[PDB]
């Protein structure tokens, strides 16, 4: 089993500029190298073939380079659209091997988050349960304290948060947080309120809302 | 005769290639694996060249490489032989 | 879509399952078919290759071979058994066609294996517009909240995917055997409601699609 | 003639492994050393191939190798022969 | 002379558990690795041949992978009759070799 | 048993030995005889092979070359003469029949050698029955003593092996030039004395094997 071995893990950069991955064979293979790269959720796509060409259908910032066992791939440019996982692939000598991988990171101006706070469907409430769905959106860098109050008071339980990975239209986060009570529960308190430190704001963003 | 022992070569070099790949993929370390090397193998086999560039590492690898040898050289023993008789009477006049 | 393969699946710990890919476009004497293996947050685990047409198939050396590879060369669909599982075998499993040139020029989607003795269980999607007093910034930001679904995955799409821009659906989170997720997606304060928008969840474990319109608060 | 220069390439390449094997074992280095890839070897020398793949290091082995190329290449002249003038007339009728 | 080199020397393990003992050569000899276990007070005895394909009489929990110069033993789940030195001994070329011994303790 | 190889050797500092290795089963005209020596907790040195038939032998190049190989093509037995030993020459001496492919499929039992002046001594077994007042678990244990025999291996057996379960032979111990170990065995306190249980020390050096029954205390 031929050993790729792609260094860097993980790469930062700044919006249109050369990057350049590469991966390292453990003996020679030729130009019997392949790229594909990989989105979150998505399956992977071939990218360049053979080392060196290109695919049919392509952007052609991707620039196929190396041989031997040094092996580049090189994106002449970078925009938001291009962050996701990507992987080398032999077939030079069997069986088809894989490389570890290498994710593309953006470094962009900093962004601050867009605040939703949202009541519980009337639908939910009528089986036997209320959960306040808060949104953090687009916001950059990745790092963010969300904060749950009810009536000014802090709860700290039945929450459940959620990270998207870095989003490709923009280069920034996301996050969600649900909050699972009783409806029971839900009828004996008034107000709920969702706070937000970012590195953005020392004033933390705040959004509530008053069932009655 | 003519473009005959010419075309069984053909066969012999594409059934050559293509079986040398089914043989060869499982075994751990052959590159003798897609159908493109595969074929320029079988030239270099067909045709005694020898450049050690691709050749067979499973036991039926070497068989289709020896189906090649004798099936080749033997069309090659004679397709040769057709172009010699053929270009040098046709410099001759 | 080229190599079509299902969208989740089921198993009790130690029973087996077969798994398919179908391929419309060309079916070539010399084509192979590969599949390979993807636990969540790692690399592409390669299992093995497979000629339809001429029947033979190749396994991967190292790992331990629980899988049996098949092909049907009159329906041009190609099978994978995998055989008394655990839930170290749990992940997404891709289908590659391969031209016998060496690479992977055709994927399918994946399908998404969850070795469990839990229940299956349909999903529950909430519509979440806002509250009756928010000022209305420009855009406007609204979602679903699709809950207590087992296994994974959801497909969510907003009117049926016409409506694909300024869209977040987060990850599932999981608890006591149920996941949940939501999802979001921004639109001109001028375009809504005066244009209507709906979102839609398919869960392809239970073939359960579910719409939900997310209109004012009446 | 018929299939009877067939034959002594047969007797040779048997041989033909069976000596290199014994004359090989020893010598420090050399990976003529079992009866299997030592047979592909000695078909490898009767048919001009040169692939790389295996070769004598020994004096003696060098020395069974050349009865090889001789016996061999001399029946391979002849074996290619009789292929040739069959299966062309063959399929001329 | 070529140098088998198996790392590590001793393996620790919990009983039903997959094991993979390493080897790993001075250089390239292909497929030409063989693995024999030895029990105590006993003679060697082959396991592994060709460095994938397996013996008549041999349980199916070992599982020969590797080529090239990495090698290795692998015994899908264990038990407690496989406590043994465990060697390998290529043959690609001369003279034979043989590795430094792993023993496998639970 | 396929390959067959002798107990174990004595011999004086400086002097010389055989060694025997008689093959029944096949005796092909391509087979080749191999010797590999293990030093007591040490790995497998390959000495050197021999093919009977032809008659050429090959020797280890790095090892320090006391041994000398030979065959008898109508006997089917292979010998190695050993020539000049000290006590850095004392080990194990296996024989295996590598088919000409490359590996030692068939394996002796091997054969123990012991370079060294002190003289033969045979064994001693004693039984070793339980008190005559130890309460009676479900399963009880005894074993016997062998006690002062030299050289090494000696051979025990249960019932002449019929009894193989819960047996432990303990490692030899040395004391002025004499060696000593112990066995043990469980049986079921229902099944004994209702069943006979004895213990066989064959001690090959010596051409001695004794029996002992493991009766109560009379
Ligand atoms: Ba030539
Ligand atoms: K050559």
């Amino acid at each position: 089993d031929i050993l790729l071995t792609q260094s860097p893990a993980i790469l930062s950069v700044s919006p249109g500029e050369r990057v350049s991955f590469s991966c390292r064979a453990s003996q020679s293979i030729g130009t019997d190298i392949h790229w594909y790269q990989q989105r979150t959720n998505g399956s992977p796509r071939l990218l360049i073939k053979y080392a060196s060409e290109s695919i049919s259908g392509i952007p052609s910032r991707f620039s196929g380079s190396g041989s031997g066992t040094d092996f580049t791939l090189s994106i002449n440019s970078v925009e938001s659209e291009d962050i996701a996982n990507y992987y080398c692939q032999q077939s030079n000598r069997w069986p088809f091997t894989f490389g570890s991988g290498t994710k593309l990171e953006i470094k962009r101006a900093d962004a601050a988050p867009t605040v939703s706070i949202f009541p519980p469907s009337s639908e939910q409430l009528t089986s036997g349960g209320a959960s306040v769905v808060c949104f953090l959106n687009n916001f950059y860098p990745k790092d963010i304290n969300v904060k749950w109050k009810i009536d000014g008071s802090e709860r700290q339980n039945g929450v459940l948060n959620s990270w998207t990975d870095q989003d490709s239209k923009d280069s920034t986060y996301s996050m969600s947080s649900t909050l699972t009570l009783t409806k029971d529960e839900y009828e004996r308190h008034n107000s709920y309120t969702c706070e937000a430190t970012h590195k953005t704001s020392t004033s933390p963003i705040v959004k509530s809302f008053n069932r009655n | 005769a003519a473009g005959a022992a010419t075309v069984l070569l053909v066969i012999v070099l594409l059934a050559g290639s293509y079986l040398a790949v089914l043989a060869e993929r499982g075994a751990p370390g052959a590159q003798l694996i897609t159908y493109p090397r595969a074929l320029w193998w079988s030239v270099e086999t067909a045709t005694t060249v020898g450049y050690g560039d691709l050749y067979p590492v499973t036991l039926w690898g070497r068989l289709v490489a020896v189906v090649v040898m004798v099936a080749g050289i033997t069309s090659f023993g004679l397709v040769t032989a057709a172009l010699a008789t053929w270009f040098v009477g046709r410099e001759q006049e | 879509v080229q190599l079509q393969q299902p969208g989740a699946e089921l198993v009790k710990p130690g029973a087996s399952v077969k798994l398919s890919c179908k391929a419309s476009g060309y079916t070539f004497t010399s084509d192979w078919i590969h599949w390979v293996k993807q636990r969540p947050g790692h690399g592409l685990e390669w299992i093995g290759e497979i000629i339809p047409s001429y029947g033979r198939a190749n396994y991967n050396e190292k790992i331990q071979k629980k899988a049996t590879l098949t092909a049907d060369k009159s329906s041009s669909t190609a099978f994978m058994q995998l055989s008394s599982l655990t839930s170290e075998d749990s992940a997404v499993y891709y289908c590659a066609r391969e031209r016998g040139d060496g690479y992977f020029a055709v994927w399918g989607a994946g399908t998404t294996v969850t070795v469990s003795s839990a229940k299956t269980t349909p999903p529950s999607v909430y519509p979440l517009a806002p509250g009756s007093a928010a000022q209305t910034n420009s855009m406007v930001t609204l979602g679903c909240l699709v809950k207590g679904y087992f296994p994974e995955p959801v497909t969510v799409t907003w009117n049926s995917g016409s409506l694909s821009s300024g869209v977040h659906t987060f990850p599932a989170v999981l608890q006591s055997d149920l996941y949940t997720l939501s999802s979001s997606v921004t639109v001109p304060s001028s375009s809504w409601p005066s244009e209507t928008v709906t979102c839609n969840v398919a869960h392809p474990a239970s073939s359960t699609k579910v719409d939900k319109k997310i209109v004012p608060r009446d």
